[PDB]
Parts: structure tokens; sequence; C-alpha cells
């Protein structure tokens, strides 16, 4: 918005400005193990307790 | 850096750039409001002002 | 394209006054910037000419070109509306001189400071200690007139001293001082010493006359030299039976039309640019006029 | 390949015929009389020409595969195009 | 209960509305009954602004400012494609062959012509021969002082359709400058900043401030060749040529060498044309170009409403 101005000058103009911003994007990584043991027997069947 | 013959006074001036207060009675002034008028002031050729 | 301006005065109207600006109603007086409020000393041409101060009036010329013009429209007990004078617009004015000036039908209006009298075209608002000076418009040949015995007279002004006194009456007085009108006389105001900044213009003129002086053609100084004393005319009766020998000593060489040409072009030339220096006013095209209304259409 | 020029009194940058006709000395000449060898002699009009012919060829091949001006193309002069008389 | 405030809406779109002028008509050709019904309408409306019978049918109550458009045709050499739009170009007269080029001039090319801005006049035109062929009497023109009377200002181009040889130029003659190709886009014009002199400061009650200020075009032959001045002022036509003379007294004073006592053709030391009008009380703005070897600063300047003049003698 703007104010109604009565001096000489010429008028003050309305005013509607463009503001354009730009998207940051952040990348996060964990890094975890497995032990080859530890995925070898998924695949086994176990029946003895 | 000896004396000169005279001594002087110096002068300056200084701004201040302040915080009023205002104080104004009720019923001081009495306002009367007008009607507004258009006029057009140029015709661009890529728009219209008034 | 559509320009209204008002100049708001700070005191009153002080009606005693209010009359005599309203039947000078339509006339022109040049303002000080282009802007939607004005200040009331800008307004006339009262800043460029104090009532104590001498009269220079090529530094009036120069300002008053230089300055918008306006035609007053209408005064009002706080306010003076005045529209101005945009470069490709056409409006009416009637105007009102007390050296009053009558107008034909498509002659061109010059626009000249008030060199006649100062009580006669200025109005003074002693209430905020001020005087509107308004400037003259006239016909473009009384106007060209009057500025040549102008500068005429600022130069026999720094010529006439220490002379007899029978300089001091006639030239001073005989054709600087009045300007003739159909069964009409005016006189004119006159600088008391030569002023400053007039002279500014007349080195001007003595640098053309000087590049113009040594391009002279020969063949029209024989013509004239025969025609003085072999024959007749008006023009040449200025000229009596007697020649100025200054013309004799030039005349002495032959003539060629191929030396006569190249000095006729440049003196051509140098004749173009002489319209800068002889205009000095902001001049108004007369479109249609009726003396029974004094209202014409300028341009 | 062998030899240079056929005629060294023309074909070098002050000989004679290069001193009659190119754009370097010729400027006390009367304008608007039409010279047949100023195609061929003036210096600056032989650059232009190469450069635009070498302009048409690389911008129509390396173009295909960022703005396009559109080039004016004719061919009432192939001579100066060319450098080449019948 | 809301306050309804000082001021009313109703008003300003009733006025703003009235305000509007009428649509143009636009006629429908493709289709056979819009075209009738336009037709309908068209005489409908010229029934109704020329009766003067009726008050109706009075309708002048409550302007037309392009530019005037002319057309040259010039060589691809004459001229960069990448010259800046709106640089006021000057032209020149070939004697026999005219269609061939009209061999419009740039400011730039004057200065290459004529002998910082000397390595940006390069890196535009390193091989300025046909420059030199385009004028084939330029060093005979020098002394003749010929060289005004040829150049004519033709003022700032639009528009610039490139070909291989030749190129198509729309120059603003008269009128404010303005566009075409879209619903008359403005341009604006530009003068290198360096070799121009403000004479509105070279001398610097209250002096008068006008509205208009105007730009004039001056040609002067010095010992050190001939050189192009325009000159931003607002005060007159009979004062802007004196307050010029005032300044090239001393580069006028030089010439005592040069002129020729027997032939009087040299003598003139300058002409002053007057090109157009612009807003005072603003300035004028600041920008370098952006070519290749590009750093002249150089002003532009609004509002410019072209209205050419011819050249002036002064001495």
């Amino acid at each position: 918005p703007t104010i109604a101005h009565g001096d000489g000058r010429r008028p003050s103009k309305q005013r509607t400005f463009i503001v354009v911003k730009n998207c940051h994007k952040h990348h996060i990584s964990t890094e975890m193990e497995l032990s080859m043991l530890d995925l070898e027997i998924l695949h086994s069947i176990p029946e003895t307790p | 850096k000896i004396h000169p013959g005279v001594a002087m006074t110096v002068v300056r001036t200084d701004e201040i750039l302040s915080e009023n207060i205002l104080f104004s009675s009720r019923a001081s002034t009495s306002m009367f409001i007008g009607t507004p008028n258009v006029s057009r002031r140029e015709a661009r050729v890529d728009a219209v002002t008034f | 394209m559509d320009l209204k301006v008002v100049v708001s005065l700070s005191s009153r109207l002080y009606t005693d006054e209010i009359a005599k600006m309203q039947q000078r109603i339509g006339c022109i007086l040049p303002l000080a910037s282009t802007h939607g409020t004005q200040n009331v000393q800008g307004l006339g041409l009262g800043q460029v000419y104090s009532l104590e101060t001498v009269p220079d009036y090529v530094s009036m010329y120069n300002y008053l070109s230089d300055c918008t013009l306006a035609v007053l429209d209408e005064v009002s007990v706080d306010s003076l509306i005045l529209t101005k004078i945009v470069p490709g617009q056409t409006y009416a004015i009637k105007n009102k001189y007390q050296p009053f000036f009558q107008w034909h039908g498509t002659g061109s209006l010059s626009v000249m400071p008030p060199v006649f009298g100062r009580e006669h075209a200025t109005v003074k608002l002693e209430s905020n200690d001020v005087d509107i000076v308004f400037p003259m418009v006239l016909p473009t040949p009384i106007a060209e007139e009057v500025l040549q015995k102008i500068l005429l007279f600022n130069v026999y002004s720094r010529v006439v001293m220490q002379a007899p006194g029978n300089a001091d009456m006639l030239d001073v007085h005989m054709h600087l001082g009045s300007v003739s009108y159909l069964g009409h006389h005016y006189e004119l105001a006159l600088p008391e010493v030569p002023g400053p900044l007039g002279l500014a213009l007349l080195d001007n003129l003595s640098l053309y006359f000087c590049i113009m002086v040594t391009l002279l053609p020969r063949a029209s100084m024989r013509l004239v030299r025969g025609l003085i004393r072999h024959e007749h005319h008006d023009l040449l009766n200025l000229f009596q039976e007697m020649v100025p020998d200054e013309i004799a000593r030039i005349d002495l060489d032959d003539l060629s039309v191929a030396d006569d040409l190249s000095r006729m072009r440049v003196m051509m030339t140098y004749l173009q640019s002489l319209a800068s220096l002889f205009n000095l006013g902001p001049r108004l095209a007369t479109a249609a006029y009726s003396q029974e209304t004094l209202t014409a259409t300028c341009w | 390949e062998y030899r240079s020029t056929v005629n060294p009194w023309a074909s070098q940058l002050g000989s004679l015929g290069d001193i009659m006709y190119n754009s370097s000395y010729r400027q006390t000449a009367v304008p608007g009389l039409y010279s047949p060898c100023r195609a061929f002699f003036n210096k600056e009009e032989l650059l232009r020409n190469n450069r635009g012919l070498y302009n048409m060829v690389n911008e129509y091949s390396q173009r295909l595969g960022v703005v396009i001006a559109g080039t004016d193309v004719f061919l009432e002069q192939p001579c100066s195009f060319l450098q080449e008389a019948f | 209960m809301k306050v309804q405030g000082s001021v009313d809406r109703r008003r300003l779109q009733r006025r703003i509305a009235g305000l509007l002028p009428p649509p143009a008509r636009r006629l429908n050709i493709s289709r056979g009954s819009e075209f009738t019904r336009d037709v309908r309408g068209l005489v409908e409306e010229h029934a109704q602004a020329s009766s003067l019978s009726a008050a109706a049918v009075w309708r002048a109550g409550l302007g037309w400012r392009p530019p005037v458009f002319g057309d040259f045709l010039i060589h691809a050499s004459s001229f960069n494609n990448a010259e800046a739009t709106g640089t006021p170009l000057f032209q020149f007269k070939q004697s026999d062959p005219f269609s061939g080029v009209d061999a419009v001039f740039t400011p730039l090319s004057l200065f290459i012509l004529m002998n910082g801005l000397t390595r940006m006049a390069n890196l535009l035109y390193d091989s300025p021969a046909t420059l030199a062929d385009l004028v084939p009497d330029f060093g005979r023109l020098v002394a003749d002082r010929r060289f005004h009377n040829f150049i004519t200002p033709v003022g700032p181009l639009v528009e610039n359709i490139k070909s291989t040889y030749l190129n198509k130029i729309t120059t603003v003659v008269h009128g404010p400058v303005v566009s075409k190709a879209i619903p008359r886009s403005t341009v604006k014009v530009t003068v290198p900043q360096e070799a121009f002199v403000d004479l509105d400061a070279w001398l610097s009650g209250l002096q008068p401030c006008p509205a208009d200020a105007r730009l004039y075009v001056a040609l002067t032959y010095e010992e050190a060749g001939p050189r192009f001045t325009f000159f931003q002022s607002s005060r007159g036509h009979c004062q802007i040529m004196n307050i010029l003379r005032i300044y090239y007294s001393p580069s006028i004073m030089h010439r005592y060498a040069v002129v020729q006592p027997l032939h009087i053709e040299e003598l003139t030391f300058g002409a002053v044309a007057c090109l157009g009008t612009f807003s005072a009380t603003d300035g004028w703005r600041r920008s370098a170009f952006n070519y290749r070897g590009s750093s002249l600063p150089v002003v532009e300047i609004d509002s410019f409403y072209s209205n050419v003049s011819d050249w002036e003698v002064i001495l």
C-alpha cells in the first residue's frame, strides 16, 4: 500500500514488485554394516531349537 | 606551534534525530471531507494512467 | 496533454486588487517551474525585475524565453488557476494591454519584456509584498523594430560619451525614443546607463559582421555606385548624388562571376544564422481574430 | 600449387592493378561509375565474401545438433560469392 | 458496526467506467454471420456519428502519437549486427547509385572515419576501409567543409531485419520513439558518455527550470580533424549557440594558421542542429555496452520526442 501526498511533487505511483526465492536441497546419508554371516543364515531354515 | 597574534571563536551547527510527542485536545479542529474525483492523466502506448 | 496549474497564496485576496486582476483574465505570464503546486513569487515576472534595480532588457528576454509561459485562467480568493503552453496545442487567447496594439489575421506574435511602462503591466500585491509582472505580446514587426531600437541605443549610449550635446539630444531620443503606429506614437523607457548582458548579443554581432565584411561581393557595389549617380530611386533617396568614397576604394578591381559565386554561397550560409540572434522571443501564430471581442486564437 | 601468380603486376598488395582498382587510392574518383574489377580487387569486399561463405557452410554444418538467427541467402552475384569469373 | 470509511468506491468505479473508451471494432471475415453482424454494427455507427439531427449521435466528447517510420537499407559491413537499438544514426547521400546501399552512419563510425573509445570502436570495426569507400571525398569534404550538409540526421533505429549483405532498418523520424511488433512498446536513446558535454553544468537569482530539455548536435573542424558533439541543454535556441561559441573559443583560437586569406570556403567553425526534446528535472542514466570489447560508458535518456533540425553556422 501507499499514501496519498498533497505537495507539489508528482503523485506517488502504486507499487507491485516481484520477489523470487530459491529452493535449497539437502541430502543426508547414513552408513550401516551387516556381517556376511548375519546375512547368510537368513536363507537357511532352522528347525532345532 | 607558536601562538598567533590573536584568539578565535569557532561556531558549528548540530542536528539531532529526536522522537517527539504530540498532544491535541478534543474537538480542536473541524474537518470537512470532500468527494473524490477522477481524471485520466495519459493514454500510454502500453497502459492507461488515472 | 492536459495541464492545469494551481498557485496557492498564503495571505488573503485583499479585494482592492482582485478587480484589476479579474479584468486581467486570459493573459500571458511566465512561471518558474512546471509543477502542480507553485510558489507565489516565482509566478509573475517580479523576480527578474526589481523596482530599485536598473532595467537590462536583454536579461529580461533571456529569463522570459527560458521560463514556461502560462495563460491566466481564473483568480480565486486564495487560488490562481492557470493552464500552461504545451508546445503542440491550440488554445484561445484574449488580451488587454494599456499600450494597446491592434492585431491582424495570421500575424505572428512575439513575447517581450514590458519595456514601455512598469506601472502598466505590473500589479502590486503588497499583501504578500509581491508584484505580478506581465510580459508584453506584440505583433512581430513592432517587436523586432523595438528590439533593434534597444540594441542600437545600447550601442550609441556607449558612443555618445564625451561628444557635443547635439549628439546627446538627437540620437539618444529621436529614433531610439519613440515607436510609431497608425496615427499613434508610444514612448519607450530607456536605461539611464548602458546595461551589461545586453551587449553580449552585440559581441556576436561584431563577429558575424567581421566575417561577413570579409566576404562582401563586388558587382552589387558597382550597380549601386552607378544607380545613385545616373538615376533616381526612392530606396536610393538615402544616398544623395555623393557616394561614400569607401565604396570607390573597395570597388577598384574588376569583376569575375566565379569569385562572386563562392562569396555569395558563404554569405547565404552566414545569413541563415542571424535568425537565432534576432528572434529572442517565443512566437505565436494567429489563426483567427475578432475585434468585437479582442479574443484571438494563437498557436 | 606449382605457381603462385599468373601476373605479378596485379595480384599483389601494392601492384599496378591494385593501385588502379582497390578501395585504397580511389578517393579522388568521381562517384557513380560502375567498375567491374571492384568486386575482385577491393580487399574488404573479398574478406566479407569469404567470411560469409565460411559462415554459411559452418552454420549449416554445426547446426542440426541456442538461438537460430535466420540467414538470408541469394544468388544474383555468384561471381562475387565464389571469386570466379567465367 | 464498521465505520464505512471516508471515501466511497462506487463513485470511483462509476467515474472510471465512464472514462474508458469504447472498444475497437474487430471485423470477422472467415465466418459469414459474424461478418454480416459487424457490418450491421458499422452502418449503425456511421449513422450514430454523422447526423447533426440527434444529440446522442454527438460522440466527440473526450492522442495519435506513434512515430513516423522510415525504412532504410544498408550494407552489413557499414553496421554491426550487435549495435544497440535506439542509437541515433546519421545518413549520407550517394550520387548516382542509391538503391544499392543507403550508407547510414553511427556515431562510433563517425569517430572512426574522423580518426578507450578508440579501442571499442576498433573492436567493432577492425578494417573500416569500406567506411572510407562510403565517402570518397572525405579528405576533400573535410576541407570543403561541406561535410555537415550531407550528413543528415535520421535519429534512433527501432528494428533491423538481418541479412547477409543488406540490412533492413526502421528509423524514427518525427514524433516519440515507439515500436510496432506489439502494442507499441517504447524504446530509449543512447549516446556515449564521453564525447558528450553537459552545457547546463559547464557554467556551474535562481535560474528558472523549463519543462522540456533539448538535445543539439554540432560538427567542428579542429586542427585535430573534425569531431562531433551533442549537447543536453534547456535554455533556448537563441542562447545555446552563444554559450556554445563561448565554449569553443579556446579551440577557435587555434584556427588562425589553417584559415586561408584568399579562399573563404574553409572559415566556418561548425554547425548546430536540434535533434529532439526530452523530460527535464530527471537527468539521464549510466550504462556500459555489453559487447566483446565493451568499455565505453554511455548516457541513455528516456522520453525522446524526435524533432530533427538543420545545421546552422556558428563562428
